[PDB]
């Protein structure tokens, strides 16, 4: 129910970085992602979906990258 | 071209080329509104959303661009598009993606699974450019209706194409599908659904 830190984390990384490869962010996020506890690569993925749907991220053409929208 | 402005003037209702006039027009050409060819036609005339009116200047402009002046010419044109949809993977993809917004309700951000499946049944037919075992497509539908997924998002939609392109067999999935990848979570649930 609290995958929320995760969404918070992604946008923090995506705002500063502005464009990453899926794997990079999915792990780079996990890096400074644990620390409050371990999170399965499943979980970080659902966050991306949540942000993709909210309007924060736009998936790159190739299908394996994310871009931070306005 | 007088014929063009004559045709457009034939299917008009209350001074408009609305949805009911498009229906009466494609049917004369030999099709149905639900067909992939209509997606092709819609895309050519540059529709943005299906029920939205078509401007004269728009109709007269596209038809002349091609080199049609008769119904017989128009009918001929679409048939080429429909065929291109079966032979050119670029066009197939380009139209697959274009379909979502057209099917999509402006009073919404997703389409209902009901409406999506309809178009999937046509898009992923054995005959078409993205060849796949009919058993898989049946799988995906079974999963969609069981796990109670009622709506599908543009992302999922544009991603399922890339997915079926890599995996044509329930077999090849269980084999190497890698759940640590960009495939939307929804696909993973499907992947976990296999067994």
């Amino acid at each position: 129910e609290r995958q929320i830190f995760l969404e918070a984390c992604i946008v923090r990384i995506m705002k500063a970085k502005r464009n990453l490869p899926h794997t990079t962010l999915v792990n780079e996020c996990i890096a400074q992602s644990h620390q409050r506890f371990n999170a399965k690569v499943s979980m970080v993925k659902r966050a991306i979906d949540s942000l993709i749907q909210k309007g924060y991220l736009q998936r790159g053409d190739d299908g394996e990258s994310y871009a931070y929208l306005a | 071209p007088k014929e063009l402005t004559q045709v457009f003037e034939h299917y008009i209702n209350n001074n408009l080329f609305d949805i009911d006039s498009l229906v009466k027009f494609i049917e004369e050409l030999g099709y149905n509104l639900e067909d992939l060819a209509t997606l092709c036609l819609a895309h050519l005339l540059g529709y943005k959303k299906l029920e939205e009116p078509l401007k004269r200047e728009d109709f007269l402009s596209t038809w002349f661009m091609q080199g049609c002046s008769t119904i017989s010419d128009m009918q001929e044109c679409i048939k080429t598009l429909d065929v291109k949809l079966h032979e050119d993977l670029q066009y197939f993809t380009q139209i697959y993606n274009y379909a979502f917004n057209l099917i999509l309700d402006p009073n919404r951000k997703d389409i209902d699974t009901d409406e999506g499946i309809q178009y999937w049944k046509l898009f992923f037919q054995p005959e078409y450019p993205v060849r796949m075992e009919p058993d898989l497509l049946e799988a995906w539908f079974r999963f969609l209706r069981d796990e109670g997924k009622t709506t599908i998002s543009k992302d999922t939609w544009r991603m399922l194409l890339l997915f079926f392109k890599r995996y044509p067999t329930i077999q090849k999935i269980i084999s190497d599908y890698d759940e640590t990848a960009a495939w939307p979570f929804i696909i993973d649930e499907f992947y976990e659904c296999l067994q």
